[PDB]
């Protein structure tokens, strides 16, 4: 069964590495199981404060620097947000281009997350040195598609490289890893550790391609520069040769996703089947993404091809519409002035007030977003559940493949395992749609290259931009007064997932998901990392 | 086994865009860099250890007998004794100051670490500062938001194999920051001809006219963007958008409004 110690007492992990930004996790463990948790974000920058009084056109350039991992997504949300506030409807080509850049961002972001941020919680790199390369080539012939990168010679080469590295005594990013010396919670055979390590190195190259693709439309990566109020500026992105390259690089990236990412995820999933019973939560929210009609937030919600919705208490039979007026943020357990609870983002207040480390009454720089009193998990798993409940064809098919391959029930997805698997599920779906989306923009662009609509700055207005970013439901909310920013609030997926307790004392998703975590070895609490990482935390996103 | 120079990488008030940028390097790729060229001994985004294990790994690097180079990503928040930016329970300013004391060299990756960056923009609630300001020591600045990896990796390799490259008044290596964006821009002919796009929807825009009247800060921004491109494919002006001046100190405040020249 699942390794578990008898440990009783506190554990603090700070820093949580292999996330974006600065997170401290505190838990109380009892008989080797986490019984309480706190998600403590450790950095404040204050973009909302900074934006006050500025040109609304400037908002996207400031907010995109909320985060460089989920680069673009903030500039998109801001641009949606201001387009709404000025009541401009962007041209079809701009909808297409904006959505394709989001797709490219998913591909890049998710590949890097699985391999470079998450996989070291499940793969013991050093144990790959124990593997036989022939035995690993054979095993790879049986967990994934044939490919030259998986041949014995290729796997020996990775092994030799890794061996010379480890024997140098300069372990670098592997220094003091939780798997050094063996670890009870690490289950893979050395043959699988070799394969995953091989792909880890391959992924470091492949992400450069994924970014290149994105930069064809986005201008550069990180931090795109192609969006403007009323649409996009990139006329050249509607043209043949740049699109042909965009398609070609996107096919190489998608080949890697299907050849390596998904089989790697599924193998890990089969070995760590027990994690289908750890780390689940109950409520899921998505604003949807990839809409065919982005003329308004209402149209976005309704026509997102990855649908929007609300699931509560794991009830897949009642997917509710999103009520954008029902969202608010608490600050009772956050480092902000009293008086800030229960604020709809249009009425949002960011008044920073630090107390001290591990003050149980105020222990995070994130606000606590709630939905009618309830915490909501956001991200791939939420999107997946909502899409599956609504019989979205592509989600149905691919979820079913997974459950059929893993031989587990759909209920098994409410877990850290499912959270991990959902990420890959939706990557394979975006991949399946790239050629269709590309061909729709190439044809459209060729027929008429309109890319930005005329608009007017109002003296007074308000507006909201919605996106489902790689980590979930993102909204930006503006109040314009005197043709300037009167208030601008970000509510970000990581705020939903990793914020602190709300005004009622109620745990956030990550804090609830940590309840019941087994700790095999309190000195090396990899299980905390597995769950935290499965949420794909971004603290710079979270706090802004 | 040939020894590889230790590099310690710290993350302060940052967005991780500079880490993300660095791993876009292709000459060489990041794996070859860290397997063959440097010993990357602490890097929060990708390192295997977490918590006390990670802190220990930092401590080991800072006490390595061969010394180490320091890369800093992010500005330093200084309000309330530095406590608005903490790692492992310590103010970011205190750890950076500690790491800098014995560094062979300090490279600031990005406008944030170089100059203070986005968190320092008015009204600067965290009282963020650049590294050179906060520590009182000279730094090698590789600004941009983020900088091109060609620039950062080239600096790193230059520092480890040749010495400190020549730096301008703002601490930037002249090899990459010696020229104005505008001087190498393909639109320059339009600019000399006063052929400006009045708006993004205009026929002028569609024809690739100069983006000056739309706020382009190319004319006053030192960077190599049009010469080397980003991601081997593009740069902002080629994508039809004005330069924000993102490699200039305090550009958040000196180059805004972004869509104007006023
Ligand atoms: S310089 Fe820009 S990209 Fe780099 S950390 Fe700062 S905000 Fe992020
Ligand atoms: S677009 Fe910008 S950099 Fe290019 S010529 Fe015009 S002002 Fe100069
Ligand atoms: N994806 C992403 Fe970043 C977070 N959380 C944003 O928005
Ligand atoms: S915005 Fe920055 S990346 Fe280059 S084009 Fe301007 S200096
Ligand atoms: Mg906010
Ligand atoms: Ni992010």
């Amino acid at each position: 069964p699942t390794p578990q110690s008898t440990f009783t007492g506190p554990i603090v992990v700070d820093p949580i590495t292999r996330i974006e930004g600065h997170l401290r996790i505190m838990v109380e463990v009892e008989n080797g199981k986490v019984k309480d948790a706190w998600s403590s974000s450790q950095l404040f920058r204050g973009l909302e404060i900074i934006l006050k009084g500025r040109d609304p056109r400037d908002a996207q350039h400031f907010t995109q620097r909320a985060c460089g991992v989920c680069t673009y997504v903030h500039a998109l949300a801001s641009s949606r947000c201001v387009d709404d506030a000025v009541k401009v409807s962007i041209p079809a080509n701009a909808r297409m281009m904006r959505n394709l850049v989001m797709a490219s961002q998913y591909l890049h972001d998710h590949l890097v997350h699985f391999y470079h941020l998450h996989a070291l919680d499940w793969v013991d790199v050093t144990a790959a040195l124990k593997a036989d390369p022939n035995k690993a080539a054979k095993l790879a012939a049986s967990i994934a598609p044939a490919r030259p990168g998986n041949s014995a010679k290729a796997l020996k080469a990775v092994q030799d490289k890794l061996k010379a590295f480890v024997e140098s005594g300069q372990l670098g990013i592997f220094t003091n890893a939780y798997f050094l010396g063996g670890h009870k919670a690490y289950y893979l055979p050395p043959e699988v550790d070799l394969i995953a390590t091989a792909h880890y190195l391959e992924a470091l190259h492949m992400q450069v391609k994924a970014a290149s693709a994105m930069a064809i439309l986005g201008g550069k990566n990180p931090h795109t520069q192609f969006t403007v109020v009323g649409g996009c500026s990139n006329y050249q992105g509607l043209t043949k040769d740049p699109l042909a390259n965009y398609l070609a690089l996107s096919k190489e990236v998608c080949q890697f996703v299907n050849e390596c990412y998904i089989p790697d995820l599924l193998a890990v999933a089969g070995f760590y089947k027990d994690w289908g019973g750890i780390g689940g939560t109950s409520n899921y929210l998505a604003f949807g993404e990839f809409a065919t009609d982005d003329s308004s937030p209402e149209k976005h919600l309704a026509t997102s091809q990855f649908p929007s919705g609300v699931i509560t208490g794991r009830d897949l039979g009642k997917v509710d519409n999103v009520d954008l007026g029902a969202i608010y943020e608490d600050v009772k357990y956050s480092w902000y002035a009293p008086g800030g609870d229960g604020k709809h983002p249009y009425d949002g207040v960011t008044d920073p007030k630090y107390t001290k480390l591990d003050d149980k009454d105020h222990y995070s720089w994130m606000k606590a977003p709630r939905y009618k009193g309830k915490a909501m998990e956001v991200g791939p798993l939420a999107r997946t559940f909502i899409a599956y409940a609504k019989g979205q064809p592509d989600f149905k098919k691919v979820v079913d493949m997974v459950l059929g391959k893993l031989s587990v029930p759909a209920t098994a997805l409410h877990s850290t395992l499912g959270r991990t698997a959902a990420r890959g599920i939706e990557t394979a779906i975006v991949c399946a749609n790239m050629e269709k989306w590309i061909k729709e923009m190439a044809d459209s662009g060729a027929k008429d290259n309109t890319l930005c609509a005329k608009w007017e700055m109002p003296e007074e207005s308000k507006g909201v931009g919605l996106a489902d970013a790689p980590r979930g439901a993102l909204s930006h909310w503006i109040r314009i007064k005197g043709k300037k920013i009167d208030n601008f609030q970000l509510v970000v997926p990581s705020t939903w997932n990793l914020g602190p307790r709300g005004a009622q004392g109620d745990k956030s998703p990550v804090e609830e998901a940590l309840i019941g975590t087994p700790i095999a070895d309190p000195k090396r609490p990899v299980e905390i990392l597995r769950t935290v990482h499965a949420f794909d935390p971004c603290i710079a996103c979270g706090v802004h | 086994a040939k020894h590889r120079p230790s590099v310690v990488w710290l993350h302060n008030a940052e967005c991780d865009g500079c880490t993300e940028a660095a791993i876009r390097t292709i000459k060489p790729y990041i794996d070859a860099l860290i397997l063959d060229t440097i010993s990357l001994d602490y890097q929060e985004t990708i390192m295997a250890a977490a918590g006390e294990a990670a802190e220990a790994a930092l401590h080991q690097a800072l006490e390595g007998k061969d010394g180490y180079y320091l890369v800093v990503e992010g500005g330093l928040p200084t309000i309330d004794g530095g406590q608005w930016g903490m790692v492992a329970g310590h103010p970011m300013i205190e750890t950076t100051k500690k790491a800098a004391a014995k560094a062979k060299g300090i490279i600031c990756i990005g406008t944030c670490s170089a100059y203070g960056g986005v968190q320092k923009a008015k009204p600067n609630p965290s009282q963020a500062k650049g590294v050179s300001e906060a520590l009182g020591v000279k730094t090698i600045n590789i600004p941009g938001c983020p900088p091109n990896p060609i620039n950062f990796v080239g600096a790193v390799v230059h520092v480890l194999t040749k010495g400190i490259p020549d730096l301008d008044e703002n601490g930037r290596p002249k090899l990459f920051y010696g020229e104005l964006v505008h001087d190498n821009c393909p639109r320059l002919p339009h600019f000399e001809a006063s052929e400006f796009a009045p708006s993004f929807d205009s026929e002028e825009a569609k024809k690739g006219f100069c983006l000056y009247e739309l706020g382009c800060k190319g004319p006053v921004t030192y960077n190599n963007c049009p010469k080397v491109l980003f991601n081997q494919v593009n740069w902002p002006v080629q994508a039809g958008h004005p330069c924000l001046g993102c490699s200039e100190p305090d550009f958040w405040d000196t180059m805004t409004p972004f869509y104007e020249q006023g």
